[PDB]
DNA sequence: AACAGGATGTATATATGTGACACGTGCCTGGAGACTAGGGAGTAATCCCCTTGGCGGTTAAAACGCGGGGGACAGCGCGTAC
DNA sequence: TACGCGCTGTCCCCCGCGTTTTAACCGCCAAGGGGATTACTCCCTAGTCTCCAGGCACGTGTCACATATATACATCCTGTTC
C-alpha cells in the first residue's frame, strides 16, 4: 500500500496506542454481536485509554504522596476510593493488596479527658 | 517423569505418602487474626462470640465459593483449580477479583 | 497503655499497611477440608489459594466496616452477637 | 526466505529436540493476551517518572479486561433490546452512560467520539 | 404521573410517557421502600427502640449499598 | 419563555399517610418526623439513576415514548427486577 | 502547674537480590492488499393506532390543628467481661 | 489482672398517633384530532470469500544492570499516668 495503511496501523490512524486490532478480535471471540462495524473496536479502546490513563494518573500522584516511585497496589485503590465517580464505576470489587483507606469514625478517640465527667474518680 | 498410576488420587502411596484427617481447621482462624481483620474496619473491641461467629461467617463464605469454582473444575476436568475457577466463581458471587488472573 | 485507646494505634497501622492478616497455610488446609466433603482429592494450586484468601479477606473486613457502623447506631462501641445478625440479613444474605 | 506458507507444521515447536546449535526450544505456551505493553505506554504519559510493579500490572490487566467484558456485555444486551444485528460506535455511545456515571460518560464519549472521528476522514 | 415526567424532563427534554410504563415506575420504587422499612425496622430493635429514624435509614441503606 | 414553574416539586405528591402507608407495609408502629422529608430524597435518589438507563434505552431506540420494556431494563441492571410488564 | 519514662517514627548513608531491560536469533500469526460478490441498512410512499385535551359527574383520599399517652435521649452506677 | 463498658432503673421532654373539620383533588365517562410507530418497495456502501504477501511481536538463549527492602548510626514526636 503505497497510500494505504501499511505504514499506519489501525490504532494509529484513530490516534490511540491500544491494540484496537485485538478487541475487534474480542467482539467476534465474545459473539457479542452478529455484525461489528469499525466504529466499535476503537470507541472501546478510546475508554479504555482514557481510563488507563486517567487512574494510573490519580495513582501516580498518590506514589509521590508515598514516597515511593513504583506504583503498588496501595496506591490503586487510593486513586479508586478518592475519586467518589470513580467508586460508582468500581467499588463493590476486591484488589489484590489494595489496602484500605482510613476511615476512623468519631465515636472512638475520646477527646474528653479520661476521669469521669462529674469527678476525678472514675 | 511418570512412574506409576494415581487414577482417584495418592499415586504411589504405599508407606512414602502422608495424609491426616483434618478434622476440624476452620479454629486456625484465632484471635489475632479475626482482630487484625477487625482494626481494618475500624473495630475498636470484640466480643467473645463474635470470634466463632467470625470463623462461621468464613466457613459459609468459603462454602459458597468452592461449590461455584468445583462446578467449572468438573466441566474442564482438571483435578485442580489455578486461577480462573475461583475468578468466575467470585464474579458471579459479586465478589470480582482484580489481579492474581484474567 | 489504655487497651482501648491501643486498639486505634492498631487501626491506623493496619490499615495503612497491605498484608495478609489471616496465617496462610492454616486457610490452606481450612480450604482443603472443605472441598474434601465436596469432592474428594480435590488439588489446590498455590495461586487459588491466595486468591480464596484474599477474597475472604475483604469480605470480612467489609463485615467489620458495616458491622462497625451497626455499633454506633445503637449507641455502643464493641461488636455484638446481635450486629453480625443485622449486618447479614440486611445485605439478603442470611434472608 | 522463500515461503513456509505451505504448513504440514501448525503445532510445530519441541517435539523430539532435534536441534542443530542452540537447542532452545519448548512446547507451544498459549497466548496470554495481556495489555501490559499498553497500559506501561500512557502510564509514561501522565507521569514518565513513575514505573510501574509487576503486581500493579496484574490488577490493571483484569480490570482492562472486566471493563470491557461489561461494556461489550451491555452492548449486547443493548443489542437485544432492539433488533439491530449490527454494533457500531453509537451502540456503544448509549452503552457508556448506563456504567459509567457523571463526567467518566463525558471524558469516555468525548475521546471515543473524537476517535472514531479521527478514525475516518483520514487515509 | 408529573413527578416522574419532571424527573426525565429534567435531564432529556421533549419525553412521552405511558401508563403501563408509569405502573412499572410505581411498582419497582414503592417495593424499594417497602424492603427497605423491614430492614430499617432490624436496625431499631438493635438500638433498643422502635421508632424509624435517619439515623436507621442512613444506616440501613449504607450495610446494603446505595451509597458508594 | 424559559421561565417556568420551578419552586419545590412534585415529590411533595407523596404525602404524609402514604408515607405512612409504605411504612404500614413493613414492620413499624411509630417512624420519625424527618423520615418524609428522607423519603423525599430516597425515592429521588432511586428515580434518578432508573429513570437515566431509561432514558438512554428510549433515545438508543430513537424512540419518544417509554415503554415498559425500557423501564424493566433499567431496573434488572441495579436490582429489583420487575416481573411483569414484559413481553 | 507540667516533668519522667520506653518505644515508635524520623533522617542519612549503607548492603543485597530480584525485577527489569537489552541484545541476537527464529518463527507463526496476526494485520494488509485488492477485487468479485450477496445481503443489512439509507431513503420514498402507506396506514392505521397512539397520546393531548375537551368535558362533565360524585366520591374517597389528603391537609391541618388539638389531645392526652408514651417512647427515645440522656443522667448516674455497680459488677461483668475483654 | 485490671478498668472500659455492657446492662438495669428512672423519668426529662418531645413527639407519633387518634379524633374531628373540610371541601377541593383524584378520579372515570363518551368522542374527536395531529403525530408517530410498523408493513411494503428501491437502491446503496461497509465487510466479507478470493488468494497472496511481508512485518510485528511472542518466546528460547545470553549479558548485564537498577530500585525495593530492609540494616547501622543518630535523633526526635506521640501516647497515656501519676
Amino acid at each position: 500500500g503505497k497510500t494505504r495503511a501499511k505504514a499506519k496501523t489501525r490504532s494509529s490512524r484513530a490516534g490511540l496506542q491500544f491494540p484496537v486490532g485485538r478487541v475487534h478480535r474480542l467482539l467476534r471471540k465474545g459473539n457479542y454481536a452478529e455484525r461489528v462495524g469499525a466504529g466499535a473496536p476503537v470507541y472501546l479502546a478510546a475508554v479504555l485509554e482514557y481510563l488507563t490513563a486517567e487512574i494510573l494518573e490519580l495513582a501516580g500522584n498518590a506514589a509521590r504522596d508515598n514516597k515511593k516511585t513504583r506504583i503498588i497496589p496501595r496506591h490503586l485503590q487510593l486513586a479508586v476510593r478518592n475519586d467518589e465517580e470513580l467508586n460508582k464505576l468500581l467499588g463493590r470489587v476486591t484488589i489484590a493488596q489494595g489496602g484500605v483507606l482510613p476511615n476512623i469514625q468519631s465515636v472512638l478517640l475520646p477527646k474528653k479527658t479520661e476521669s469521669s465527667k462529674s469527678a476525678k474518680s472514675k | 517423569s511418570g512412574r506409576g498410576k494415581g487414577g482417584k488420587g495418592l499415586g504411589k502411596g504405599g508407606a512414602k505418602r502422608h495424609r491426616k484427617v483434618l478434622r476440624d481447621n476452620i479454629q486456625g482462624i484465632t484471635k489475632p487474626a479475626i482482630r487484625r481483620l477487625a482494626r481494618r474496619g475500624g473495630v475498636k473491641r470484640i466480643s467473645g462470640l463474635i470470634y466463632e461467629e467470625t470463623r462461621g461467617v468464613l466457613k459459609v463464605f468459603l462454602e459458597n465459593v468452592i461449590r461455584d469454582a468445583v462446578t467449572y473444575t468438573e466441566h474442564a476436568k482438571r483435578k485442580t483449580v489455578t486461577a480462573m475457577d475461583v475468578v468466575y466463581a467470585l464474579k458471579r458471587q459479586g465478589r470480582t477479583l482484580y489481579g492474581f488472573g484474567g | 497503655y489504655r487497651p482501648g485507646t491501643v486498639a486505634l494505634r492498631e487501626i491506623r497501622r493496619y490499615q495503612k499497611s497491605t498484608e495478609l492478616l489471616i496465617r496462610k497455610l492454616p486457610f490452606q488446609r481450612l480450604v482443603r477440608e472443605i472441598a474434601q466433603d465436596f469432592k474428594t482429592d480435590l488439588r489446590f494450586q498455590s495461586s487459588a489459594v491466595m486468591a480464596l484468601q484474599e477474597a475472604s479477606e475483604a469480605y470480612l473486613v467489609a463485615l467489620f466496616e458495616d458491622t462497625n457502623l451497626c455499633a454506633i447506631h445503637a449507641k455502643r462501641v464493641t461488636i455484638m452477637p446481635k450486629d453480625i445478625q443485622l449486618a447479614r440479613r440486611i445485605r439478603g444474605e442470611r434472608a | 526466505m522463500a515461503k513456509s506458507a505451505p504448513a504440514p507444521k501448525k503445532g510445530s515447536k519441541k517435539a523430539v529436540t532435534k536441534t542443530q546449535k542452540k537447542d532452545g526450544k519448548k512446547r507451544r505456551k498459549s497466548r496470554k493476551e495481556s495489555y501490559a505493553i499498553y497500559v506501561y505506554k500512557v502510564l509514561k504519559q501522565v507521569h514518565p517518572d513513575t514505573g510501574i510493579s509487576s503486581k500493579a500490572m496484574s490488577i490493571m490487566n483484569s480490570f482492562v479486561n472486566d471493563v470491557f467484558e461489561r461494556i461489550a456485555g451491555e452492548a449486547s444486551r443493548l443489542a437485544h433490546y432492539n433488533k439491530r444485528s449490527t454494533i457500531t460506535s453509537r451502540e456503544i455511545q448509549t452503552a457508556v452512560r448506563l456504567l459509567l456515571p457523571g463526567e467518566l460518560a463525558k471524558h469516555a464519549v468525548s475521546e471515543g467520539t473524537k476517535a472514531v472521528t479521527k478514525y475516518t476522514s483520514a487515509k
